[PDB]
RNA sequence: GGAGAGUUUGAUCCUGGCUCAGGACGAACGCUGGCGGCGUGCCUAAUACAUGCAAGUCGAGCGGACAGAUGGGAGCUUGCUCCCUGAUGUUAGCGGCGGACGGGUGAGUAACACGUGGGUAACCUGCCUGUAAGACUGGGAUAACUCCGGGAAACCGGGGCUAAUACCGGAUGGUUGUUUGAACCGCAUGGUUCAAACAUAAAAGGUGGCUUCGGCUACCACUUACAGAUGGACCCGCGGCGCAUUAGCUAGUUGGUGAGGUAACGGCUCACCAAGGCGACGAUGCGUAGCCGACCUGAGAGGGUGAUCGGCCACACUGGGACUGAGACACGGCCCAGACUCCUACGGGAGGCAGCAGUAGGGAAUCUUCCGCAAUGGACGAAAGUCUGACGGAGCAACGCCGCGUGAGUGAUGAAGGUUUUCGGAUCGUAAAGCUCUGUUGUUAGGGAAGAACAAGUGCCGUUCGAAUAGGGCGGUACCUUGACGGUACCUAACCAGAAAGCCACGGCUAACUACGUGCCAGCAGCCGCGGUAAUACGUAGGUGGCAAGCGUUGUCCGGAAUUAUUGGGCGUAAAGGGCUCGCAGGCGGUUUCUUAAGUCUGAUGUGAAAGCCCCCGGCUCAACCGGGGAGGGUCAUUGGAAACUGGGGA
């Protein structure tokens, strides 16, 4: 399905993801479903703020993260709190 | 790389003797050159154009690329045209350096500012065109502050700017606001920069 | 010089053979129940409708049918078989 | 937020072209050439290709097969082999998924191809969510495996044997089709929902763990029905191009009925019938061309291009074709034909660099046959992992943009030399010498392995499942490692001014002047035009001026160009009134009054993706650049108002 994963952007010295929700198998720097987030790797270090008000609709509406998307959205209190959305199961 | 001119005839035929404020060729007030002792004549609109652009640009000394980008970049601001270009083209890191009583020469204070020495804002500022806004502590880079040039310029006096603020003992500095835009009253008339660089 | 899935080529041959057997069996059965609907035969009409029905769903329910074309074929064959027998 | 100047004349003004100043490139060439950061680099021949890598994976689906800890018995060597069992590891084949995404190129195509905006009671959707039912009973195969064979190879054939998550019967299932009874609502077609008869599947899988050894259970699976999501398919309004020295075109064409077909309406294809249909609002035909977000330029309207990043379409040696599949008519899949190359035992085989490099050609013109899965995205997985020429990086090229430098202070001794000079002198000139300072980059030596690093695995907790305190899912907390670039960036110390400046111009436009030589010769030149012995124009030398690690020439595009003029031109004599009339179509129209919203104008929602332009901040020492926050962009749809004006209608 739509795997909400990262996407490169920035200069050639330092890449910073801005992980918008994307299709099943789109191009890397290409089409994405509905962009929500931005999280650079460096600076300083790893400071990124995500949506969580529509991103809960994205992670609950049929999706999944990548590795870095899962650690990031599990770090910002959105994967666990979404799990408390599923805790009313 | 601007640091190439003679520094006598450039002011000598550039239009006005600055800076200065006595190094204007007071021994021979005419223009420099082999056919220069004779009678000079006025130019066309390109005469005041080249005297305004070369005159106002020779006070700092930058290349025409960076000075042109300061022309349009200065015109991107608010206010008036020549005032924004005048506060921009003199509020640089080296004009703020040699204007704070740092060095007794514009090129000498320039190389004192991009020689790694005059590090400002608490850190280093190693680019001679990498300025600082109103409020940055334009420091002295105290790891080599015990020097001959800095101590001698701290002994030599000069009318410090009221847009800036100096420090001879505490090893600090500042710029209180934008400088006195019409107040900084040299012979550089900004209308020739509004005409000889606008087409 | 096919790097990978040359064995996909051989699997396309063998799968094409088995799939041609099931699909061509479906077409020949559909002409068989259609032939039984050619003449005014009652008991062969209903039982042969069960034959082209069971082979029809057994063909469209796996592989090359798939759903809407099978409903078109069984629908028109149901219209003719319902016509010749009431 | 917008600058003009030269050039027709003996002089003048109009009109009128022609050129120059400005910006820009995917540039190239001429001269020269220190560095760093960020982007860019076959645009000509979609020309042909040597060589290497570009799509594999699943032992936790399968039946092998080999090795083999450990154990067994023999012979001798007091350490070895021979024959068995076996943790274990590996893979050839079967099967499932993935090769349709990713990557590249603009060859095609002037229309549903693109952009925008609707629609689909005309479509389909594997993988992924969430729901809820199910997973019962059986069958016979077959590659492997061998035994023979025919082949130069490529390779085929035939006989025996086996299994699965391979295939194939039956039950069960509606919902998936056919007939009836309804009920509700629409857009002609009709749609939504309820009931009753005929047909349509399941991996009993695998993994563990438990158990009474009957079976139990979790996880990853299989099917069926639903909705969700992501994708594509179709139809339609409107928009974007040179030509009338293209006015005809069309016969599956225009329309009907009927049948077939595909996921689906449809002449989509056929039978039968009718004679239609398109066109000045440009049909057809020639030409050219991928289109768009956008980029460049302009004050703005406009004009030009479709590089690099992205979105869609197309193509894959040329031309057809269909199979596998959910999905291709498939870029490194097949079948046929054509071309071109290679092999040949002459019987027949093999190939597709418009993937990354790379070679030859073409040309003015474009580079390394490099490193790695550390990140991000994929693929396959239970995961560990494997593949990943995508990517992340690197190497070259001043190819573009930006930043810094090649010194600085002082210094009249106004040094020597060069140029000039009425021969007193002037100019390079505070310039140089010199006294003193700085280290940017250099050069050396250390630091630093800076960020780019998050995962996955190991406990434990809450909670789910579970006959279960096993075992697992789900969600948190803590431990261990993982950097290709890279000894990179950057920092620190020392050292030396030591290595780091050229190109064009100097009548005008246009900043910048004199001498020697040349003597309509050699030459320049963008235009004006110079040069026929005093050349501010040809070369040379000093000096000046512009610019700067760059500078000029040329190619193309914009502006200047009010020189296509809607903004914003004109026609008595400069170019320009049709010789004149009548008229269809078209374009425009007296005053009052009621309605209307079709234009006109305004409010609300949708949508105009990102990146880019502009505004507001932040991060790389600043800047180029990056990131965040905004804005603006439409005869756009749907919808609410005003009725003044154009129109519709009535008086």
């Amino acid at each position: 399905a739509v795997k909400i994963r990262l996407k490169r952007m920035g200069a050639k010295k330092s890449p910073f993801y801005r992980i918008v929700v994307a299709d099943s198998r789109s191009p890397r720097d290409g089409r994405f479903i509905e962009t929500v987030g931005t999280y650079n790797p460096v600076a300083k270090p790893a400071e990124v703020k995500i949506d969580e008000e529509l991103a809960l609709k994205w992670l609950q509406t049929g999706a999944k993260p990548s590795d870095t998307v899962r650690n990031l959205f599990s770090s910002q209190g959105i994967m666990e709190k979404f799990h408390n959305a599923k805790q009313g199961k | 790389a601007r640091y190439t001119g003679p520094s006598w005839k450039l002011s000598r035929r550039l239009g006005i003797s600055l800076s200065g404020t006595g190094k204007e060729l007071e021994k021979r007030p005419y223009a420099p050159g082999p056919h220069g002792p004779g009678q000079r004549k006025k130019l066309s609109e390109y005469g005041l154009q080249l005297q305004e652009k070369q005159k106002l640009r020779h006070m700092y000394g930058v290349n025409e690329r960076q000075f042109r980008t300061l022309f349009d970049k200065a015109g991107k601001l608010a206010g008036k045209h020549g005032e924004n270009f005048m506060i921009l083209l003199d509020s640089r890191l080296d004009n703020v350096v040699y204007k704070l009583g740092l060095a007794r020469t514009r090129r000498q204070a320039r190389q004192l500012v991009n020689h790694g020495h005059i590090l400002v804002d608490g850190s280093r500022v190693d680019i001679p065109s990498y300025l600082v806004k109103p409020g940055q502590t334009i420091g002295v880079r105290e790891k080599s502050r015990n020097l001959s040039i800095i101590k001698e310029s701290v002994e030599v006096n000069n009318f410090v700017p009221e847009y800036l603020t100096f420090d001879a003992e505490k090893l600090e500095g500042t710029f209180t606001r934008l400088p006195e835009r019409s107040e900084l009253a040299p012979e550089i008339n900004e209308a020739l920069i509004v005409e000889f660089y606008s087409r | 010089n096919i790097k990978s899935a040359i064995k996909r080529t051989k699997t396309n041959n063998e799968r094409r053979v088995h799939n041609a057997t099931i699909k061509s069996a479906m077409r020949t059965a559909i002409k068989q129940v259609e032939a039984s609907v050619a003449n005014n035969e009652a008991d062969k009409a209903k039982t042969a409708l069960t034959e082209a029905a069971k082979r029809i769903d057994k063909a469209v329910k796996t592989g090359l049918v798939h759903k809407n074309t099978a409903a078109r074929y069984k629908s028109r064959l149901a219209k003719k078989v319902n016509g010749l027998s009431a």
